[PDB]
């Protein structure tokens, strides 16, 4: 469906103005007829974007109500009402058991539904942001007259007019223009104004001057044009549809959840029906056969687990909110940890998005300035008298000014009225020479010649601030070579000197080096005009050369670039040390893209492209073995004629990849290419041209300050302070939460065994029921909750940023090793500790373990109010039941006591508690509150009716203590083996 | 005692409950103290 | 295979065999020590049987014994259980001076055979003739229910003293030696008739205290036969038999705590 939109567009900028009118039945001068425009409206439809059909929240909520655990809990809830129905008909049961348990279980499903619904959130308003880029109104020429109309009423063929400050209402063929410049950052991510004129200037319509696009704005001048595309058919309207239309897809974390749901659901249905038939064979009435099944359901399903996961995710997202990293989708909290490839935009993401002075060439020396936002570098020069001469030209031969009321904000961050290069120079001098306004007050400008297309230079004449002179100084800047052809002397370390071929060659060298760094280079020179030849009232003519512009003194060079953000180089290296592959994907030109790649460490030192090898060896590129080149730089124009299989080979064959001059669909294609190889991919960006890629990414991260509204709609995560170091933190947090989820899951599952085994022995042994159904829910929904959550606050056991990204195909959240430990080893020890306390309670009340076998028949018989114990005493029905429920209560408390040790062992997968310590305060809180809850549930009056919880005698609490301790020792010995031999036996069997 | 051994079939479940609830409360307070050591 | 190789499948079996073996051996060990802390003659706790329960022979479907006099197999169900109990009180079962003793044919005081020790043989229990149960196949019309006080080791059932007012106000009040049992329903549409030891409507105190199964096997607890020769027919009559005493109490939950709940209906 969207495969059409993933392709490069076709256009009609090649046609003549006249020819273009024939195609759209239009007038170049009079414009369309009121009738013809209305006709075309009904024909083509409105100049608007329609949002894609969404899935209502209704269906979204209910889709969770049927996912493995909820299905089993539904079967339980209904099976409760089943047994209740069968009762209400047969023998009038005045009880509330099956009825209430059926109500409780149905509530558990609904509430669990809210948790998973909260986790599976999708806040997407892509198409809405795009719609915000179409103006409310447009100016059209109809019947030879200009009028404002609803922009939706704009059709292909009419004559539109735009001017500085307004949004392009539709894709236009420029037919007339006067000084028109446009901001195409929507399509390129670059905000430098692009001229628009009627002349065709490139085969590529996205590069030609005679096309203006919807989603962009006119920055200055005026233009008229013929509408060629409207609504969904515009270049960026298609990007809108592509972006808004892209299928979301399941996250890595989501896939893991479903996976263990299958496992646990599997064992649940297995043991469920495996013992349902095992009971009927033993001659159990279907009346009972279902009651046992309900218990089996409740025992096997970890009722509180899915909600635990959600809370652990939420708590991890809260910590990241506190580092200026907003998470829109709870699952995106983990994806960053599983990320193996980052596709990053350059401008406004890796870079500050601001022309900044990078180097200066004066005194036959290359000086480097500090490009960082917060200025974390050092000085270059202050002493040289040459510097002050260059500094003066940079301030004086400059027409840029700071906007009013910025004195509060830092120099480099403040808004400037002017072109990017003049702003850069302004901020450079203001920083290291103080107020520039002061320099422009001490040296009043009397005449100037602003930068001309033809002159390729800008000159200014000022009254020298010096009192002993107060004469006229000439300054000029422009193209380095043009400035050179106008110089005779060079200000070396203070004093001038003739411009010999020697210094002239050093100039060329300096010029070539700075240009090689991808930096824009300017020349600077001045000339102190002779006093006798220029009186204090001498008039200077700016129109006609009234003053010399030759034999001037060359002062120096200055170079500039849109520099990396301070934290970016280090963040890139850190991603790469964690084994994450970092690719650059930018709409910017290749020379600039490549230079920043080296600056931030995308391309490491020494690595070459095929073009680099060819130039170094002075040989044809076809003569170069492409396998000798680990780095590559792909232009979008070449990308366009490559198949995906060939794109896949590029991705496979290079470690250091730069995709430059890419369109928005091309970014999507590169992302998909990476994913196709089985990689989890993150995208980082800030422009509307990142929207499709951000949507398709497993996780999209947008910049918060510099980011466009669209990009932040398309993302899963926002960096609110533009701190790229947050990606590094995000991946670290993502890995940590993945491990801690394992700990929390094992902990929760472990207590399933002591809830399952009592029901089994109840059938096979014919003893009184050791633990009840209600009692199970008091564990999974009550006591285990806070402890399970607390594992989310566990510190790393080792340097997680030192390991490679997990293999999502092999490294699962819940594997066989977890089940073996939780179900086969620790849970089994917990089961016994439960049974022990059960036998203790009964034996101390007169029913010794031996006489318990095959007694349930008489025990449950409501009409036998005289059962004989081991000592020959006789018990009524309600009397023995009180002891039985007291058994449920101590078995319950036994679970809590054995979960103490389990909580401590689940703390660490490898390390010892004596190494990791007990610095998790939430965990300790869990221990205290868990025990408080259990005690309250046993001793609070009335709980014997609502939950069948009975007061325990002090000695009862200590039954499971020896089992709780064996768990601690056992797991500590086991992990001691793991560490002592990384070999594999204990490791490959039990290492979560 | 002999025929007056009524205490043999008696248990102070009332005191046990009072003590049990005291303990539960104090464990609840202790927990808050440790948690609130930083929020 | 599914998971691993044969070598791995073996090792996982050798482990869980030794592992579960140890766990079973430990579980058994903790059961040993538990038993080691317990007496053979007396249970550690008795507060959960404390107030004695009162149970009868007619096995009630739901605290009810409804049947038809004009039908044979209508009551043959209740006669099965009635027979089961009384069959134990046979004279052929009580033979010789061992381990039985002839006790007062009239309600007497308690009998202490020492302590709950094995320092003596089987503590000798009082004989009880089912022949003390006058009038009661059994009552084919108007049932002859048999009551019973639940056995509790070392329990001395103490009758109420005639200090103040009483339900069966002072009639045949053998204050010193009889634990009374008065059945009731207002709703007085019956005819209560009690049979027992010495002809009294109670339990003779000479059968106490019970020394337990280990120290007193073949021991016989006193019975109290109750006959309802009611002149009514074809209606549910809620009859409650209540025992009175210092050590006797009741509960709204446990409807068998020192009392009966019988729903007789001679639907003939
Ligand atoms: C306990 O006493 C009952 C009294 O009914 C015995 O029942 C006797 O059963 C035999 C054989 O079935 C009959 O011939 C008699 O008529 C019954 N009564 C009597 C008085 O002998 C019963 O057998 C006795 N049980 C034991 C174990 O001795
Ligand atoms: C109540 C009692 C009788 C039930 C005992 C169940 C035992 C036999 C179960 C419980 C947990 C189970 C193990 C759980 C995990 C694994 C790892 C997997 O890669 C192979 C199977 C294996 C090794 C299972 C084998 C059987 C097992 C040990
Ligand atoms: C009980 O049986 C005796 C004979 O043993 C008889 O005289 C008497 O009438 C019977 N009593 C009743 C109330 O039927
Ligand atoms: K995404
Ligand atoms: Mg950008
Ligand atoms: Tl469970
Ligand atoms: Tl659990």
């Amino acid at each position: 469906l969207d495969e059409l939109k993933k392709e490069v567009s076709m256009d009609d900028h090649k046609l003549s103005l006249d020819e273009l009118h024939n195609k759209y039945g239009t007038d170049l001068t009079r414009g369309l007829t009121n009738a013809r425009a209305k006709e075309i409206l009904a024909r083509d439809g409105p100049n608007s974007l329609t949002p894609p059909p969404t899935t209502p929240e209704w269906i979204k909520f209910c889709r969770q109500l049927f996912g493995g655990f909820s299905i089993l809990l539904w079967i339980g809830a209904i099976l409760c009402f089943l047994a209740y129905g069968i009762q209400a008909a047969t023998e009038d049961e005045p009880a509330n058991d099956n009825l209430y348990l059926g109500v409780v279980l149905s509530t558990v499903v609904i509430v669990t539904g809210c948790f998973s619904y909260y986790q599976e959130a999708k806040s997407s308003r892509i198409m809405d942001s795009f719609k915000n880029m179409v103006p409310q109104q447009a100016l059209v020429i109809r019947d030879g007259e200009k009028s404002t109309i609803n922009a939706e009423f704009v059709v292909a063929g009419d004559l539109v007019e735009v001017k500085g400050g307004d949004r392009i209402p539709a894709d236009l063929r420029i037919i007339s223009a006067h000084g028109c410049k446009v901001d195409n950052s929507s399509l390129t991510g670059e905000s430098e104004p692009q001229t628009r004129s009627p002349e065709f200037s490139s085969e590529n319509p996205l590069e030609t001057r005679n096309i203006a696009f919807f989603s962009t704005n006119c920055v200055e001048g005026t233009a008229r044009g013929v509408v060629v595309y409207t609504g969904d058919r515009t270049v960026m309207g298609r990007i809108a549809t592509l972006a808004s239309g892209l299928e979301v897809g399941r996250t890595p974390i989501a896939i893991e959840i479903e996976h263990f749901i299958h496992i646990i659901t599997g064992v649940a249905v297995f043991l469920g029906v495996s013992f349902f038939i095992l009971s009927l064979i033993l001659g159990y009435s279907w009346l009972e056969a279902v009651i046992f099944l309900i218990g089996i359901i409740v025992a096997n399903v970890p009722e509180g687990l899915l909600a635990t996961v959600t809370v652990c995710l939420t708590l991890t997202a809260k910590r990241m909110a506190r580092k200026n990293c907003l998470v829109k989708n709870l699952e995106a909290v983990e994806t960053l940890g599983s990320t193996s490839t980052i596709c990053s935009d350059k401008t406004g993401t890796l870079t500050q998005n601001r022309m900044t002075v990078a180097h200066m060439w004066f005194d036959n020396q290359i000086h480097e300035a500090d490009t960082t936002e917060n200025q974390s570098g050092a000085a270059f020069d202050k002493t040289s008298a040459t510097w002050s001469a260059l500094s003066r030209i940079a301030a004086l031969c400059n027409r840029a000014v700071f906007q009013a009321g910025q004195d509060n904000v830092p120099i480099l961050k403040r808004s400037v009225a002017g072109d990017a290069s003049e702003s850069a120079l302004l901020k450079c001098i203001e920083l290291c020479c103080g107020s520039v306004q002061g320099m422009r007050d001490r040296n009043p400008k009397i005449v100037e010649i602003p930068f001309n297309s033809t002159n390729k230079y800008q000159l200014s004449i000022h009254e020298n601030e010096k009192s002993s002179e107060s004469r006229y100084l000439l300054v000029m800047k422009g193209a380095p070579e043009r400035i050179l052809d106008r110089c005779s002397t060079i200000l070396l370390n203070g004093a001038e000197e003739p411009l010999k071929e020697d210094m002239k060659e050093a100039f060329q060298n300096a010029y070539l080096e700075l240009g090689g760094l991808g930096e824009r280079v300017l020349g600077f020179c001045h000339f102190a005009l002779p006093e006798d030849k220029y009186n204090e009232g001498y008039p200077f003519d700016a129109d006609e050369p009234n003053f010399p512009t030759t034999d001037l003194c060359f002062v120096g060079l200055m170079a500039m670039i849109d520099p990396p953000r301070a934290a970016v180089p280090d963040a890139v290296g850190k991603c790469r040390s964690a084994g994450i592959k970092v690719i650059m994907v930018t709409g910017d030109h290749p020379i600039t893209a490549k230079a920043i790649a080296k600056g931030v460490g995308i391309i490491s030192e020494g690595n070459e492209t095929i073009e680099d090898i060819a130039a170094r060896l002075n040989i044809p590129i076809g003569q170069v073995n492409p396998r000798d080149a680990k780095a590559c730089v792909v232009h979008g124009s070449d990308l366009k004629d490559l198949s995906t299989e060939v794109l896949d080979d590029i991705l496979h064959y290079h470690t250091e990849i730069v995709f430059a001059r890419t369109s928005p669909q091309q970014k999507l294609i590169i992302v998909e290419g990476c994913q196709r190889q089985g990689a989890i991919v993150a995208v980082t960006g800030d422009g509307v041209n990142d929207s499709p890629a951000l949507k398709k990414a497993d996780i999209g991260v947008a910049m918060g300050i510099s980011g466009s509204d669209v990009s932040k709609q398309a993302a899963d995560m926002i960096l609110l302070d533009d701190n790229f170091a947050s990606i590094v933190t995000g991946v670290e947090e993502g890995r940590l939460i993945f491990d801690n989820l394992k700990k929390s899951i094992a902990y929760t599952l472990t207590s399933n065994i002591p809830e399952i085994t009592p029901f089994l022995v109840f059938i096979i042994g014919n003893v009184p029921l050791p633990l009840g159904t209600v009692t199970i829910l008091c564990i999974d929904l009550g006591t285990d909750m806070v402890p399970a959550i607390s594992l989310a606050y566990e510190q790393a056991e080792s340097d997680i940023m030192k390991r490679q990204p997990r293999n999502p195909k092999t490294d699962k959240l819940v594997n066989e090793r977890l089940i073996s430990m939780a179900y086969g080893q620790i849970g089994m020890i917990q089961a016994l500790g439960g049974f022990f306390s059960y036998f203790v309670i009964l034996a101390e009340n007169g029913f010794l373990p031996m006489d318990l076998i095959g007694k349930r028949v008489r025990w449950d018989d409501r009409w036998i109010s005289d059962v004989e114990d081991s000592f020959g005493q006789q018990w009524t029905y309600e009397q023995r039941k009180i002891v039985e429920f007291t058994c449920h209560t101590s078995f319950f408390i036994s679970i809590v006591v054995v979960q103490w040790a389990d909580l401590i062992i689940c703390k660490t997968r490898r390390n010892s508690i004596f190494q990791q310590g007990m610095k998790n305060k939430i965990l300790i809180f869990g221990l205290f509150e868990e025990t408080a809850l259990a005690a309250f549930l046993s001793y609070c009056p009335g709980t014997d009716v609502a939950l069948r919880m009975y007061p325990l005698k002090p000695s009862w609490w200590f039954c499971a203590f020896p089992y709780s301790l064996i768990i601690f020792l056992y797991d500590e010995m086991r992990r001691f083996i793991i560490r002592r031999s990384p070999g594999g036996w204990v490791e490959q069997e039990t290492y979560y | 005692e002999g025929p007056d051994n009524d205490e043999r079939f008696t248990y102070d479940y009332y005191r046990l409950r009072v003590v049990g609830l005291i303990v539960a409360a104090v464990l609840c307070v202790i927990g808050i103290i440790i948690l609130l050591a930083g929020k | 295979f599914l998971g691993r190789t044969g070598s791995s499948w073996f090792k996982i079996f050798l482990f869980y065999l030794i592992f579960y073996g140890c766990l079973a051996g430990i579980f058994i060990g903790t059961i040993q020590v538990l038993l080691l802390t317990l007496s053979d003659f007396e249970p550690k706790y008795q507060d959960r049987v404390a107030p004695p329960g009162l149970s009868h022979a007619p096995y009630a479907i739901k605290t009810e014994i409804s049947f038809s006099i004009s039908n044979p197999k209508s009551y043959e169900s209740f006669v099965k259980s009635m027979h089961k109990l009384m069959d134990l009180y046979n004279e052929s079962s009580q033979a010789g001076n061992s381990p039985f003793e002839d006790c007062s044919d009239t309600p007497a005081d308690y009998i202490k055979r020492g302590d709950l020790d094995d320092s003596q043989g089987q503590k000798k229990a009082c004989r009880f003739s089912r022949m003390w149960l006058k009038n009661c196949g059994y009552a084919e019309g108007k049932p002859c229910v048999v009551a019973k006080l639940n056995r509790i080791i070392g329990f001395y059932p103490k009758p109420l003293k005639n200090t103040t007012d009483l339900p069966e106000e002072l009639q045949a009040n053998y204050n010193q030696y009889v634990l009374p049992l008065r059945c009731a329903a207002r709703e007085k549409i019956g005819s209560i008739e009690y049979f027992g030891l010495g002809g009294y409507a109670g339990f003779p105190l000479q059968y106490y205290p019970y020394y337990g199964k280990r120290l007193q096997k073949k021991y016989l607890q006193p019975l109290l036969a109750i006959q309802f020769t009611n002149l009514t027919q074809n209606m549910e009559l809620r009859i409650e038999c209540k025992v009175y005493g210092e050590n006797i109490d009741y509960s709204e939950k446990d409807r068998f705590r020192g009392r009966f709940e019988v729903k007789i209906e001679v639907k003939s």
